[PDB]
């Protein structure tokens, strides 16, 4: 079980953090799913991976 | 059976932020989903029922929605008292099942801890064990490194930490580290020191006493 | 209250189990009274516990 | 006012039996479903069983079927959970809740919960020691003091200060399991330095499982 740590960076500069747990592939999939969902309200997202995919910076366009 | 997959596991945001927690049913559950809040050492509290309906007395900053098998709980203006675990539950089929929970925590400004140390009591020393307590009070963020030294010797394996849940008003943490020795070992040494490293401190802080000093 | 001959049989089996202590024996009997629909399941668990304490 | 109160939790050996009660008031359980839901320490909620007292219909989680039975006495407005063949994994806070009350299709009321501990270890009351305030527990004109509640089993213990009159500035730490298998915790409180020696500070410790009730006065050395 790994923990993918995510920074959620919103258009107005507000920052939230989240953690997703599971197998690497499950946690990845959950992170991308959560991003897509938030993007509906917060604008198109872009996800930059760091640490071999174990950390993500997800920015929303607004 | 139907399973409810909750994401993320942990979400942290500032006071006033809008936060979104999700729950996914493994198959159609219509709108038969409720959301509960559980604060530390408390019973679950119903927030939302039938996907989108606000329970009486629950603040309007809580709302729920549904799209197919995807369910969302939104808190529109996060308050420090909102720190809790949040659980979804489906009642569409028996067994009714719960999501595994999402923990919500507050982000706030950095605060260095107040660091205090307590020698073993004379009463405890009457029997055969000595507990030395190091206290870190009202700090943020939670991360902190506490090391014990006895006559300048770094200790390992003989201390335990306990940390409070985030405070519902000021969003800080407190932490205790307890060093346990036998009375014989405690009486064999002189200087007991607790060293604390934390983001809010410009360099590590050592709090110390000599056994026998009043 | 009263019982049918099936319920009576279930009581009899648990009453006679030689490896249960009295707390367990009475606990299972109480379960039989509590929920007649669970008679078969309750008896099964009592048997398993009885066997494990042989 | 709707209320449910669970009781009957306690320490039991593996293989043992226990009976929980759920006393309802402010509504009639004849009009709702009653559920039992449990939570292992530090973990999530797990549904255990349900009854509709009006017709006696029951359902159970697969993991307790045959071992636990749910029932209700409408004349006492009370529901029960008989728990036999208990196992370590059954250790949990057990809550009862209602469902369908007032037409609400969710668990709108829950009890405070009752703790069930399944273990071969024996009951043991805590020793309570002062954490005296001193020159090493003071800064900025305020001072920390407390009580160390050490070597007890099972959970839980409660700590109050000055009989509940003192609540501001109190931190009662979550219990920690020591290597001995016994629990320990501290409760601390921060107070004005100027109050030390004029204001009395007493921690009230209660460990119901061992019938231990201690009121310890905490003073500068």
């Amino acid at each position: 079980e790994v923990t993918i740590k995510v920074n959620l960076i919103f258009a107005d500069g507000k920052i939230q953090t989240a953690e997703f747990k599971g197998t690497f592939e499950e946690a990845t999939a959950e992170a991308y799913r959560y991003a897509a969902l938030l993007a509906k309200v917060n604008g198109e997202y872009t996800a930059d991976l760091e640490d071999g995919g174990n950390h993500m910076n997800i920015k929303f366009a607004g | 059976d139907i399973q409810m997959t909750q994401s993320p596991i942990l979400l942290s945001a500032s006071v006033g932020d809008r936060v979104t927690i999700t729950c996914r049913a493994s198959q159609d559950v219509n709108t038969a989903v409720a959301w509960y809040q559980q604060r530390t050492n408390g019973s679950p509290r119903l927030l939302i029922y039938s996907a989108s309906f606000l329970y009486s007395g629950v603040p309007s900053r809580f709302s729920g929605s549904r799209s197919g098998t995807d369910f969302t709980l939104t808190i529109s203006s996060l308050q420090p008292e909102d720190i809790a675990d949040y659980y979804c539950q489906q009642h569409y089929t028996t067994p009714p099942t719960f999501g595994a929970g999402t923990k919500v925590e507050i982000k706030r400004t950095v605060a260095a801890p107040s660091v205090f140390i307590f020698p073993p009591s004379d009463e405890q020393l009457k029997s055969g064990t000595a507990s030395v307590v190091c206290l870190l009070n009202n700090f943020y963020p939670r991360e902190a490194k506490v090391q014990w030294k006895v006559d300048n010797a770094l200790q390992s394996g003989n201390s335990q930490e306990s940390v409070t849940e985030q405070d519902s008003k000021d969003s800080t943490y407190s932490l205790s580290s307890t060093l346990t020795l036998s009375k014989a070992d405690y009486e064999k040494h002189k200087v007991y020191a607790c060293e604390v490293t934390h983001q809010g401190l410009s360099s590590p802080v050592t709090k110390s006493f000599n056994r026998g000093e009043c | 209250g009263s019982y049918n001959k099936d319920q009576q049989s279930a009581f009899y089996e648990i009453l006679n189990m030689p490896n249960l202590n009295e707390a367990q024996r009475n606990g299972f009997i109480q379960s039989l009274k509590d929920d007649p629909s669970q008679s078969t399941n309750v008896l099964g668990e009592a048997k398993k516990l009885n066997e494990s304490q042989a | 006012e709707v209320q449910l109160v669970e009781s009957g939790g306690g320490l039991v050996q593996p293989g043992g039996s226990l009976r929980l009660s759920c006393a309802a008031s402010g509504f009639n359980i004849k009009d709702t479903y009653i559920h039992w839901v449990r939570q292992s320490p530090g973990k999530g909620l797990e549904w255990v069983a349900r009854i509709y007292p009006t017709n006696g219909y029951t359902r159970y989680a697969d993991s307790v079927k045959g071992r636990f039975t749910i029932s209700a006495d409408t004349s006492k407005n009370t529901a029960y959970l008989q728990m036999n063949s208990l196992r370590a994994e059954d250790t949990a806070i057990y809550y009862c809740s209602r469902w369908g009350g007032d037409g609400f299709y969710a668990m709108d009321y829950w009890g405070q919960g009752t703790l069930v501990t399944v273990s071969s270890a024996s009951t043991k009351g805590p020793s309570v020691f002062p954490l005296a305030p001193s020159s090493k527990s003071t800064s900025g004109g305020t001072a920390a003091l407390g009580c160390l509640v050490k070597d007890y089993f099972p959970e839980p213990v409660t700590v109050s200060w000055n009989s509940g009159a003192l609540t501001s500035g109190v931190h009662t730490f979550p219990a920690v399991l020591q290597s001995s298998g016994l629990y320990s915790l501290s409760s601390v409180v921060t107070v004005p330095s100027s109050s030390l020696g004029t204001q009395t500070y007493i921690c009230n410790v209660n460990h119901k499982p061992s019938n231990t009730k201690v009121d310890k006065k905490v003073e500068p050395k």
